[PDB]
């Protein structure tokens, strides 16, 4: 809609709205130029009025965008795609389609025929992802010298939580290790939450410490009831004990409140004998659901049992089949006359619980059933777990995804500004539009190291120079030894030395934007006759 | 929808408003106090030395004006006070350095630079924070009033921080959380009408104004024993529903009767079982409490666990079914006292809960009803002192030289920690120096030129501890001139308003829907 | 004002910010025109002649402004020049920087004495310092390299390329040939362009180059009895008659005869009058030249008043027209009257050189003037930057190495000092970064960068910027030990003179 308007629904007719497109494309296109990875400035986005969302996520943003164009629709559309894709390019993905949108439609019309036009994007979108899957030569989770430790160390020395790469370096090696949760189809990989990750503001930054078996989280100032005995086994229960309402759910509108208040007189002693009975069958720490009431956490202190109670279910499912006990058998009904086994015992070593840091847990050491191992943290302060935490976590996810794709290409434009020049090249002498074509595609792979440097203030010409001054004609091959560094530090915007970090992403990620980019300069082609609906 | 936005554009318009934002306080902040005027869209005058207040009250500039107020309410939570203090500092630290920086280009080195000042805040505060005892009740009062005197309150400082003094001790989380960091929900701060200091009673506790409402409650009985429900209320809430007719007046009654009869022998059940109180959770009925009444046993009604379970730890009484049902007891006695204290009819019940989680809800009186409520903030922020104390006794001398404090050793630190870094580090070298000048401003004479002597003053003699005096513009001992600054709260307003000025340094794009 | 009364274009706004701005953008324009730099600045004359130069005075002389402001500064830069070669480009900028500072301290609400004095006192601190930047001095001014090393500085501080050979040949154009002991001729050495070859090409004739044609035989002798006359010959004849052709017809046959032997007495009284050569403002006449090649009086044909002026000036010279036979009061000086070909022109060669007497003229061969005459900007300088008349100039850093050098001095003592007239001194060490955040552009760089380097190089009188790649990354160059290198006395000049305005300057309102 430009110019004198004799129709509506966007339509400039043609070039105008073709360029109106890119003009609209675009201007979605630029928030993540700046946005791009987390040195990539926040926006301050209203949702609806005095609803703001910060967000350099472009994709997360582009789900706050709204879609006023067709080129607004699709480049939210393929963002969201490769946003519910992955997570990693939906920023990515949104920066080169703006001027890939603005370039092939141009040729397209240039066509002798339509099609060779965005293959020069398209076997060039393969070239580099050949290209691309050629790469371990920075990246690499898939092996260290020490291996993952200086991998996961790289990782966390591309961060710095404070001092990391110590016990963190470590500390990744055991999470997926520590994880006997096998990812369906042969899967080698272990997810990184699910492994059990504690946290003490006590000690130091750089410590933090293996626990033998998953740590059983025990609810602490919470319980008058005692949870410890060492042993070498557990009771994990589904179940709770209630004494001011387990036998009773029934409404108060019976004429007579006999019934109720004398089994509630009923429900106080059998929460006394079902603890001793879950006791009696070999079990001295008996770990249960829990979960008692303010006015109920009164009335078992007071009265007295001892029962685990208001545990962490997460830590209580992965120590049941951590130690091989069972949280429901038997156990179905609510009661303390219900009938207990011993197959709720779970089988350690030794169960302790060790206080530290003024934290404590319930230990479940050497657990039988499965290999089980929970990391925890020791910060200066609650701050700075959560900063091991995550860079860890950095490592961790692409540890794992380095499980999952032995193919792990370098984090950063350095992998672009190397296919930017070598398709730039593998324009020229493919000749005709495709030459016109794959230069288009490879100059402007440019421009994502240049925006995220921008964005952290290591601009363009170093960075895109130390980038391709690494690539030579000498230096052409992925390989995976740098006299060209084809990797590139996000978070720095400057190219670095880390080749293991978990700040970089796997091939998975990156082979699609390709593909995806590409799709918005071909989504938005599409139309067969322009017309108009009245 | 299809939007973009552009840097120093969005970033100027923080300034625009922080700017604003920090300018009439920095002439209201401090001993130097002035009214901030809103002209009301009906007209009317609004003056306060508070920024929020006619922020609130009109049109919210949205980048900058809608930030600020939250981390006020963010800072005004965290010590209590210094809401003034974050917005000025922010739109202060956000102003020259940025369009400078901006100019020369650059987000990230001016980031860094927020942290190092912070951080040669925190370190030569705690050097020169003076540390001054809790032991003393003394040297908690000589920085108690010293904080109470903020702007326009000499008065009540006096009285409000002899109720802080002792509540914050006697404030406790219900984690055993210690209560140098303790909140007002602990410290719980209800003002209490009519009355005067002189009818003022110290609640170190918490009062129950829900405890006795009639004389027929339990009364100046040392400590109760709240009942809660489960026998001494047998269960029935019900109704016998009977029939309903549209033509008689009574059948429209008598079904809504038969309704509370069933709490009514509820609380039958209660009389014979004899509780002093009754705490229920669920509630009574309105005839029902009469019942209550009957036997002396006072009903706490449709209560929370945690307002009995504070109050039965506060009060010392037992979490009970029944007094002929034995749990056994929670606590006996967690309140040296019960006082019924009237003003009006209405029964305020102040009950003193020696360390108890409670809500540590102190009795505090003004000359009248209105009043109290500068009372109670000058409660709070006594409270701030001590808890600030409880916390650190260091803590910095004032009447802003502690603003200088940070700003000079920065200088000297541009010279040092240098980088280009020196350059944001410089340019934020500057922000720290304009609010006590202003105060000296509000003072005039030179506050340029006392403010480098103070510069002086700060490297040559003394940073913060001989400082200038606000209301003077003299060199003074901020430990001489009586005025003393928390050390946390230094800890607070600066890193708050730090990071509002990375986060609108952070968004240089904000769209509309 | 108010009223309708009195006089003033300053004061207020004007004072405080128009002024100030009007005290900007030509500084504004020599940033970059001074020190090592890219920059161009195309300029047209009253000529409408385009024309590029970094050269201000060329520049300023055809800038008017209301304001005295911008206005009446630029004398100093004058006054400088007077004195020496460029850092005039510089001396403005100095100025116009550290006043706008000011202006701030307006905005902070610092008073004139109080914003004055500062500067004046540290004006001396640089000065007093200063010396203390001598890092060395000029030894041998007959020495190319010793000069050269200079040379290639104002020029530099004109334009980057081309500094070298000139640099070279300004010192073998024998800056050499004076003592330069409080001896030196820049009226015995001229640059003279020859319209042709290259500039490489370009030559210095040591004795009086003039490009203008050598008219018939050359000199009667090379000790010249000169005659210099605007018009010696304006022809004999006067032809108005009854047709002012012929009426009575034979009439005519006399004075057109009759004409010629009196350019023949004229040029037999050139020979009479003794001028071993006579030099014509106005035309040659051919007969009289004939005659003066029958008399073999060298001749110019033509001769502008800049001939004329030099001619005049150095000989003893008389330009004058003359309808007699002609009278020697020009005589001689030059002992050798020579014809060269540079660029292959004959080149009116005068040289008496006696060290004194001494004329070195530097001859420009070149393909154009423009070209030509941006380098004699930079050429008018090097000699004159070679001109400090001090044998031994105390060389200083060249290329603003001493800048930084005192930034961090008279800051480090405008910390010390106190008051109002700290900032006064602070500011005035912070005057340096401008030239450094000037070239650092054309260099291609922020000058955080450069200055916060050029403070981490702390001191040196060497480390510093210009058009480079070093000037770009490294804030580092050798404008010290590299062979660049400044007279203290010029700096001295350039510290002062701005200094003097930027406080003048601002005390009035009107």
């Amino acid at each position: 809609m430009e110019g004198p308007l004799s129709v509506f629904g966007d339509r400039s007719t043609g070039e105008t709205i073709r360029s109106q497109n890119v003009m609209a494309a675009a201007s979605i296109a630029n928030i993540v130029k700046s946005s791009l990875g987390p040195v990539g400035l926040d926006k301050m986005l209203v949702d609806d009025i005095g609803d703001v969302t910060i967000t350099n996520d472009g994709a997360t943003i582009l789900k706050l965008l709204e879609v006023e164009h067709p080129a607004a629709k699709v480049l939210c559309e393929l963002a969201d795609l490769q946003d519910k894709e992955v997570g990693d390019g939906t920023t990515s993905v949104v920066i080169i389609a703006a001027e890939l949108l603005k370039n092939a439609d141009e040729l397209v019309k240039q066509k002798i025929h339509p099609t060779s036009v965005i293959s020069g994007y398209r076997l060039a979108c393969k070239e580099a992802v050949r290209y691309i899957n050629e790469n371990l030569i920075v990246n690499t989770d898939e092996l260290g010298r020490d291996c993952l430790i200086n991998a996961a160390k790289t990782s966390m020395s591309s961060k710095i939580i404070g001092i990391n790469g110590d016990f963190f370096a470590n500390m990744v090696v055991d999470a997926v290790l520590a994880i006997k949760y096998t990812d369906i189809r042969g899967q080698p990989r272990y997810p990184v939450n699910s492994v059990n990750i504690l946290k003490a503001h006590g000690r130091s930054q750089m410590e933090s410490m293996l626990i033998s078996g998953y740590a059983l989280n025990c609810v602490v100032g919470s319980q008058g009831m005692p949870k410890r005995i060492v042993n070498a086994k557990i009771a994990c229960l589904d179940f709770s004990l209630q004494k001011t309402k387990m036998k009773l759910g029934v409404q108060v509108v019976i004429t007579d409140p006999e019934k109720l208040d004398q089994i509630r007189q009923r429900e106080s002693d059998i929460t006394k004998e079902r603890i001793q009975k879950i006791l009696a069958t070999g079990a001295n720490v008996i770990l249960t659901t829990g979960g008692i009431d303010d006015m109920c956490l009164k009335y078992f202190v007071e009265a007295g049992a001892m029962a685990v109670r208001r545990v962490l279910k997460r830590d209580l499912k992965r120590i049941a089949k951590a130690s091989g006990a069972t949280i429901l058998s038997t156990l179905a009904n609510l009661e303390g006359e219900e009938t207990f086994e011993a197959a709720m015992l779970g089988q350690a070593e030794e169960v302790v619980q060790e206080r530290i840091c003024d934290d404590e847990l319930i230990l479940i050491k050497n657990t039988k059933a499965r290999t089980s191992a929970s990391i925890i943290l020791r910060g200066a302060n609650d701050f700075m777990c959560d900063e091991m935490e995550r860079s860890l976590h950095d490592a961790l996810c692409v540890v794992k995804r380095v499980l999952e794709s032995k193919s792990v290409v370098p984090g950063g434009g350095a992998v672009e500004a190397a296919l930017s020049i070598y398709l730039e090249n593998y324009a020229t002498s493919m000749g005709s539009r495709e030459q016109l074509a794959i230069a288009e595609f490879a100059r402007s792979l440019l421009v994502i190291p240049n925006t995220l440097a921008v964005n952290a203030a290591q601009d363009s010409t170093d960075l895109v120079a130390k980038l391709r001054a690494f690539h030579n004609e000498a230096q052409v091959n992925p390989e995976r030894k740098n006299l060209k560094w084809i990797g590139l530090d996000l978070s720095n915007g400057k190219p670095r030395d880390n080749k293991q970090a978990g700040v970089f992403e796997p091939t998975i990620v990156k082979v699609k934007s390709l593909k995806f980019a590409t799709e918005a300069a071909i989504t938005i082609l599409r139309i067969d006759d322009l017309i108009k609906l009245h | 929808n299809t939007k973009r936005e552009s840097g120093r554009k969005v970033q100027s318009g923080n300034i625009n408003a922080a700017k604003t934002i920090a300018d009439i306080i920095r002439t209201c902040l401090g001993p130097k106090s002035m009214m901030k005027m809103l002209l009301d869209p009906m007209g009317g005058i609004v003056m306060t030395n508070d920024g929020n207040a006619i922020l609130r009250e009109i049109q919210v500039q949205h980048p900058a004006a809608k930030s600020m107020i939250e981390i006020s309410r963010t800072q005004d939570e965290e010590v209590g006070d210094g809401t003034t203090s974050v917005i000025i500092l922010a739109g202060e630290m956000l102003s020259v350095a940025e369009h400078f920086l901006e100019q020369q280009m650059h987000p990230t080195v001016v980031i860094s630079a927020y942290r190092k000042a912070l951080d040669d805040m925190i370190s030569t505060l705690k050097k020169i924070s003076i540390p001054v005892d809790i032991s003393d009740s003394d040297m908690m009062l000589n920085i108690i009033n010293s904080s109470i005197t903020t702007k326009a309150i000499s008065r009540w400082s006096s009285l409000a921080c002899n109720i802080a003094l002792d509540a914050v001790k006697m404030v406790q989380f219900e984690e055993n959380g210690r209560k140098e960091i303790d909140i007002k929900k602990y410290a719980r701060v209800e003002k209490i009408p009519g009355g005067i200091i002189e009818d003022s009673c110290v609640l170190r506790g918490v009062m129950i104004n829900k405890d006795v409402t009639h004389p027929r409650m339990r009364r100046y009985i040392k400590n109760p024993r709240i009942v809660l429900l489960d026998s001494s209320l047998e269960y029935k809430k019900g109704e016998s529903q009977t029939d309903i007719e549209i033509t008689r007046e009574e059948d429209f009654t008598r079904i809504l009767q038969m309704e509370e009869e069933y709490i009514q022998q509820l609380c039958e059940d209660i009389i014979q079982l004899k509780p002093d109180v009754v705490i229920t959770e669920k509630g009574i009925s309105d005839l029902a409490q009469h019942y209550l009444m009957r036997a002396n046993i006072t009903a706490i009604r449709r209560v929370r666990k945690t307002d009995n379970n504070r109050i039965a730890r506060a009060c010392g009484a037992r979490i009970v079914s029944r007094p002929e049902e034995l749990r056994e007891d929670d606590v006996g006695t967690g309140a040296g006292l019960l006082e019924i204290k009237k003003i009006g009819d209405e029964y305020f019940t102040f009950i003193t809960d020696c360390k108890d989680p409670k809500a540590c809800t102190i009795l505090l009186r003004g000359a009248s009803k209105e009043i109290l409520s500068e009372v109670e903030r000058n409660l709070q922020d006594a409270m701030q002192v001590c808890r600030n104390v409880l916390l650190d006794p260091q803590l910095v001398p004032g009447g802003g030289a502690s603003e200088m404090a940070v700003a000079h050793a920065l200088t000297e630190k541009s010279k040092a920690m240098t980088g280009v870094e020196q350059w944001p580090y410089r340019a934020v070298a500057q922000a720290l120096e304009v609010i006590p000048r202003t105060l000296i401003q509000n003072c005039g004479a030179s506050t340029i030129r006392l403010l480098t002597s103070l510069r002086a003053k700060h490297t040559q003699e003394n940073c913060e501890t001989w400082g200038v005096n606000g209301e003077t513009g003299t060199l003074v001992d901020m430990k001489e001139l009586g005025i003393w600054e928390p050390l946390a709260v230094k800890l607070q307003t600066y890193k708050t308003a730090v990071e509002t000025a990375v986060l609108l340094l952070r968004i240089d794009d904000i769209v509309s829907g | 004002m108010l009223k309708e009364g009195a006089k003033h274009f300053s004061g207020l706004e004007e004072a405080v910010y128009r002024n100030i701005q009007a005290c900007k953008e030509l500084a504004q324009t020599t940033r970059t025109a001074y020190g090592p730099n890219g920059m161009n600045k195309m300029v047209i004359n009253h000529l409408e002649k385009l024309f590029v130069t970094n050269d201000a005075a060329t520049i300023l002389r055809e800038l008017e402004v209301q304001h005295p402001a911008a206005k009446m500064i630029v004398m100093a830069s004058h006054m400088q020049e007077q004195e020496v070669g460029d850092g005039t480009n510089f001396v403005l900028v100095f100025a116009g920087a550290l006043l706008e500072l000011a202006e701030e301290l307006l905005r902070i609400g610092l008073s004139v004495s109080e914003v004055i004095e500062g500067y004046e006192i540290a004006c001396r601190k640089a000065h007093e310092i200063l010396p203390n930047l001598v890092c060395c001095s000029a030894k041998n001014l007959r020495d190319i390299d010793e000069v050269s090393s200079l040379l290639r500085t104002s020029i530099m501080s004109k334009q980057y390329g081309n500094e070298v050979f000139l640099a070279k040949l300004i010192a073998q154009a024998c800056v050499s040939i004076f003592p330069d002991s409080g001896h030196f001729n820049v009226d015995n050495i001229r640059v003279c362009k020859i319209l042709g070859s290259g500039i490489s090409s370009s030559s210095v004739l040591h004795g009086m180059v003039f490009k203008k044609e050598t008219e018939g035989d050359v000199t009667s002798v090379k000790d010249a009895k000169i005659a210099v006359y605007s018009c010696p010959f304006d022809g004999m004849i006067t032809e108005t008659k009854g047709t002012v052709l012929i009426k009575t017809a034979e009439e005519l046959m006399n004075f057109s005869k009759g004409e010629e032997n009196l350019m023949d007495a004229q040029v037999k009284a050139i020979a009479d009058t003794g001028a071993n050569v006579v030099v014509t403002g106005g035309k040659v006449a051919d007969m009289a030249l004939h005659y003066a090649n029958k008399y073999n009086i060298m001749l110019v044909r033509l001769n502008s008043k800049w001939d004329l002026r030099r001619l005049c000036k150095t000989v003893g010279a008389t330009a004058l027209p003359r309808l007699t036979p002609p009278v020697l009061e020009e005589m001689g000086h030059c002992d050798s009257v020579y014809l060269s070909e540079v660029g292959d022109t004959q080149v009116v060669v005068f040289k008496h050189e006696k060290e004194d007497g001494a004329i070195s003229t530097i001859v420009l061969r070149g393909s154009t003037d423009n070209l030509m005459d941006d380098i004699e900007r930079a050429v008018d300088d090097g000699v004159n930057t070679f001109k400090v008349l001090t044998r031994d100039k105390r060389l200083v850093p060249g290329g603003g190495a001493t800048e930084i050098e005192l930034a961090k001095q008279i800051t480090s003592y405008g910390e010390t000092c106190p008051g109002l007239e700290q900032y006064a001194i602070k500011k005035f060490a912070e005057a340096f970064e401008a030239i450094p955040r000037a070239l650092a552009e054309n260099s291609g760089v922020k000058a955080n960068e450069v200055i916060s380097k050029l403070y981490a190089v702390h001191q040196e009188g060497n480390k510093n910027v210009g058009l480079d790649i070093e000037a770009e990354v490294p804030a580092v160059k050798d404008m010290l030990e590299a062979g660049i290198l400044d007279t203290y006395l010029g700096k001295y000049w350039a510290i002062k003179l701005a200094t003097n305005a930027a406080v003048t300057v601002l005390r009035v309102d009107q």
